[PDB]
C-alpha cells in the first residue's frame, strides 16, 4: 500500500472518433440557374388602327 | 492539424441536424497564419439575439 512512483511515459495515444467520410459527394450540388425570360408563345397584334 | 477537420464535422452536423448541434450555430475557425490577422481560435456561438441567414451548402446539398 505504499504506491511508489514510476518512470516517464514515452508517448500518449489519443483515441478520437474518425472523420466524417462519405458525407460530402464528390460532385457538387448547386441551386440551378433561374431561367432567362421567354417571349411567350401566342403573341399577336390585338390593336387595329382605327378607321 | 485537427481544427479544419473539426470545423467541417460541425457544419456537417448543423446542416443535417445531428447530435444536438443547433441549426443556428456559428462554427468560426479563425486560422493561424503567422501574420497580424484576427486572433486565432475556433469560436462556436449558440446564443440567441444574433443575425443569421440561409445559404446552400454545396457539399451536402442542404440549407
Amino acid at each position: 500500500g505504499g504506491l511508489t512512483c514510476a518512470s516517464a511515459p514515452q508517448g500518449t495515444l489519443r483515441i478520437l472518433e474518425g472523420p466524417q467520410q462519405s458525407l460530402s459527394g464528390s460532385p457538387l450540388q448547386p441551386i440551378p440557374a433561374s431561367p432567362p425570360p421567354q417571349i411567350p408563345p401566342g403573341l399577336r397584334p390585338r390593336f387595329c388602327a382605327f378607321g | 492539424d485537427l481544427a479544419p477537420g473539426i470545423a467541417d464535422s460541425l457544419r456537417h452536423f448543423k446542416v443535417l441536424r445531428e447530435k444536438r448541434i443547433p441549426p443556428w450555430m456559428e462554427v468560426v475557425l479563425i486560422p493561424m497564419t503567422g501574420k497580424p490577422s484576427l486572433y486565432p481560435g475556433l469560436f462556436l456561438f449558440t446564443t440567441p439575439c444574433r443575425l443569421v441567414r440561409p445559404v446552400q451548402n454545396l457539399a451536402l446539398g442542404k440549407e
